[PDB]
């Protein structure tokens, strides 16, 4: 399962 | 820093507005909030960056653009009486995960008709003598009522100068009649010194209320004065 | 969804606070308070990240439980300054953004605690007027409660603090008045509210 | 024996200020398990091996809805990018991102990936200490240090460490057949004549598991590189790969070259000669 | 920007046996950027049933692609790889040798 949280770069 | 404008708002309904928040900190990310009573901070609109809007859980009403970094002005094309609200734009370097850097927030009022404006009307209350006799101390009141809408600030001056040491103003303002719409509002204050400083009739006490109303450029056809941005006071002097 | 109860919190001075909230999404990972003084904006006061169960300073701190999927925020020896609306946020994936998601916020009111109460109830005139007052409860302990009126023409404040700084004084108070001239201050600070060696002249 | 997790991520931009194109696909070791395309219908996160099928509708809607997200951010990152390297909106430019995890033969962490391309160049990377960042040109400086900033790596490192290798754990055991298996290479020599007196030695190694395998030629037992010819691994599209090697031997000398086979199926290694 | 040509591998996924059905593979890889075009030729003529694996990349972050089909070699027919990339001034064709 992949990341559970984002953010930009 | 964040800079947001205008603090304090009235317009009438339907009548388009924009309320600007201008940031110059190195920040990508731009949100809109409304406050409101019970509700906490709700999301308007966010931007990512540059020329990126997206909708936040309450974007009904409202629109927004972000055509350069330091910019993201909010547009209410028809502002209705149900907008009337406490905004805040908040900036931050990387959304979701770091500080949110508010701006000093905008209340509006929308409004039915500017017929509905009034200015506060002030009266000081002096001193008990049973309260002097008994505590050696003397409080003075001030009441502001009958505003709309609820956009002032109260301070006491004592000899000319603000006073804050003594002083507790009732954080929010009460609805002389909750149950209309735009019922006109009351505010109280209490400004306590010693029984001997009230005794000097050299001592001079005034309270002062700013209100925020209508501007110049508004249309005013009542017979009574128009309810412009005002500071309305009154003041006692001491009694020996 | 991020839940903040209660909507009001009353502590004393010197006392602890503690404010939780509750969050439905397990992968949250961010969790700050933010700190709105009456009138002011929010700014942010602390925070903590999923891999940390507390984070401190000084006198404040977070607690997270991450698999129960709460956290709080703790104030200890509260001062008179704390006194604000306290909204906590968790950040989670909304709608293809990471998000902070607000709570509703708490009221956090830190009370003095009175030295010597002396409570009473006074009648004031207007400087200019002959014919209007105003009613004002005074000097109560800090546990009293002011009930609001719920008479049509007589209106309650509530409670409020002032600090007589060069006195190291504190006093309670609140302000009630009608324009129903039969009005008496017991009207609105009646016995049902006001305590027993209440000093109630004239 | 070891394992790995990994994620690949692509978002494309055409020119035009279209919409990007995102494709995100899953591994395990050499084994594909997931995929996500933008330009396809179902808009989910989809099975592409048998063992991840079982899963229920709380993973694919639970891995629909944080892939979408990925896909949003990088689409940000497109525009982001562009601006920081000031380029036109002319062209079309490249996001790739790559996460994932190691374990060893104990299925314990050994290690840890989390780097982003850009255009194909390294843009930033996860150091292997998983605390700190790696960024090589100036560009990308604002990236790490708003990443340092929000403590971006800490969150990293407690799934790189944790979540990766326990969903790693737990695609090992649910797909185990698939997974923990290894395919020895079918090996075979051929031969064909090259102009009027050479001749053409290919070594084949058909049909094995893992992809990791090693085809070495020797002439007289001197490891050859020269003249030599090594194909990349390839995948036979069934799941196995393929590779093979050759040589061009002077005619009649064919007997001093000896093709040599390593792989972890195979018990010893395997010498082939052509006769 | 980076541009990468590609490798391109054609075979089959089985040993080719005369008459019977196999798999006809195109493998590319190496090449960057992603754009890339892929027919697999049966005498000259793209094959119209043609299926690729799903966008990854190596290491390098250069990308690779399969494409497949199936086929069935004979004596007679010629197959081919063709494949468009803008690093190609022409497209390059790869002829499939039951032997590579």
């Amino acid at each position: 399962g992949i990341l559970g949280f984002v953010f930009t770069l | 820093q964040v800079t947001q404008n205008p603090r304090y708002l009235i317009t009438v309904t339907g009548k388009k507005l924009t309320v600007t928040c201008s940031q110059n900190m190195n920040h990508e990310y731009m949100s809109w909030y409304r406050q409101d009573p019970g509700l906490g901070l709700r999301q308007i609109y966010y931007s990512m960056n540059v020329e990126v809007t997206d909708k936040g859980d309450v974007p009904e009403g409202y629109k927004v653009s972000r055509k350069e970094k330091r910019n993201f002005p909010l547009i209410l094309e028809s502002p209705s009486p149900n907008q009337t609200s406490l905004y805040f734009c908040a900036s931050s370097l990387l959304g979701g995960w770091s500080e949110a850097f508010f701006g000093q927030g905008t209340r509006l009022t929308v409004t039915e008709d500017l017929k509905n404006v009034f200015p506060p009307e002030v009266a000081v209350f002096e001193p008990s003598e049973a309260e002097i006799s008994h505590t050696q101390k003397a409080t003075l009141v001030c009441l502001a009522t009958g505003f709309y809408p609820d956009h002032v600030e109260l301070s006491w001056w004592v000899n000319g100068k603000e006073v804050h040491s003594g002083v507790c103003t009732d954080p929010q303002p009460l609805k002389e009649q909750p149950a209309l719409n735009d019922s006109r509002y009351a505010l109280s204050s209490r400004l306590r010194v010693s029984a001997t400083f009230w005794q000097n009739p050299r001592n001079h006490f005034r309270c002062q209320v700013q209100f925020y109303g209508l501007s110049e450029n508004d249309e005013w056809t009542q017979d009574r004065a128009k309810p412009v941005t005002q500071i309305v006071s009154a003041e006692a002097w001491g009694r020996a | 969804n991020v839940e903040q109860h209660p909507s009001t919190l009353s502590v004393q001075e010197g006392d602890s606070a503690v404010i939780k909230c509750t969050y439905s999404d397990s992968a949250s990972n961010y969790f700050p308070w933010y700190k709105q003084e009456l009138g002011k904006r929010p700014q942010l006061i602390i925070d903590i990240r999923s891999n940390v169960g507390e984070k401190k300073d000084q006198r404040i701190a977070v607690t997270l439980n991450k698999t129960a999927k709460h956290f709080s925020l703790h104030i200890t020896e509260t001062q008179p300054e704390d006194s604000a609306v306290y909204f906590c946020a968790a950040s989670f994936i909304i709608q293809g953004a990471q998000k902070l998601v607000f709570g509703q916020g708490t009221r956090l009111t830190i009370n003095p605690n009175i030295q010597n109460p002396d409570p009473a109830v006074y009648q004031l005139r207007d400087s200019k007027s002959s014919d209007k007052s105003v009613c004002l409860f005074t000097d109560f302990d800090s546990q009293t409660n002011v009930s609001q009126s719920k008479d049509s023409d007589v209106y309650i404040t509530d409670k409020c603090v002032l600090d007589m700084r060069s006195m190291d004084f504190k006093s309670n108070s609140a302000v009630a008045w009608s324009n129903k001239s039969d009005f008496a201050c017991a009207n609105a600070f009646n016995n049902s509210i006001i305590p027993e060696d209440t000093f109630f002249p004239s | 024996g070891s394992h790995s997790m990994r994620y690949f991520f692509t978002s494309v931009s055409r020119p035009g200020r279209g919409e990007p194109r995102f494709i995100a696909v899953g591994y395990v070791d050499d084994t594909q398990f997931v995929r996500f395309d933008s330009d396809a219908a179902s808009q989910r996160m989809e099975p592409r091996a048998p063992w991840i099928e079982q899963e229920g509708p709380e993973y694919w809607d639970g891995e629909t809805r944080k892939v979408k997200a990925h896909s949003q951010t990088h689409r940000v990152d497109l525009g982001t990018l562009r601006g920081y390297y000031n380029q036109s909106e002319a062209g079309s430019h490249t996001v790739q991102r790559m996460y994932g995890c190691d374990v060893g033969s104990d299925w314990r962490f050994l290690r840890g990936y989390h780097q982003y391309a850009y255009d194909g160049k390294d843009y930033i990377a996860l150091k292997e200490d998983l605390r700190s960042w790696t960024a090589a040109d100036m560009a990308a400086q604002t990236t790490k240090h708003k990443w340092e900033a929000a403590h971006v790596a800490e969150q990293l490192r407690a799934y790189l460490e944790g979540t990766c290798v326990e969903w790693l754990r737990r695609y090992l055991e649910n797909g185990k057949e698939t997974l923990q298996r290894t395919d020895a290479p079918k090996t075979h020599m051929t031969h064909h004549a090259v102009s009027d007196h050479e001749a053409t030695l290919r070594c084949w190694a058909l049909s094995f598991y893992p992809a990791e395998i090693t085809l070495t030629w020797q002439r007289d037992g001197e490891d050859q590189t020269q003249d030599t010819e090594l194909v990349e691994t390839r995948p036979a599209g069934d799941g196995t790969f393929q590779k093979w090697a050759a040589v061009v031997v002077p005619s009649g000398q064919e007997q001093r070259y000896t093709c040599h086979v390593q792989h972890e199926g195979l018990p010893k290694p395997l010498t082939l000669r052509w006769e | 920007a980076i541009q990468r040509t590609p490798k391109i591998q054609v075979y089959s996924r089985h040993p080719a046996e005369n008459g019977k059905s196999n798999f006809l593979n195109c493998y590319v890889s190496g090449f960057h950027p992603s754009d890339i075009e892929v027919d697999l030729l049966k005498n000259g003529e793209r094959i119209e049933k043609v299926e690729h694996s799903d966008l990854s990349f190596s290491k390098d972050w250069s990308f690779y692609l399969l494409y497949y089909t199936e086929f069935t070699p004979t004596e007679k027919d010629e197959y081919a790889c063709r494949v468009n990339h803008v690093t190609l001034s022409q497209p390059k064709i790869v002829k499939w040798d039951r032997d590579m």
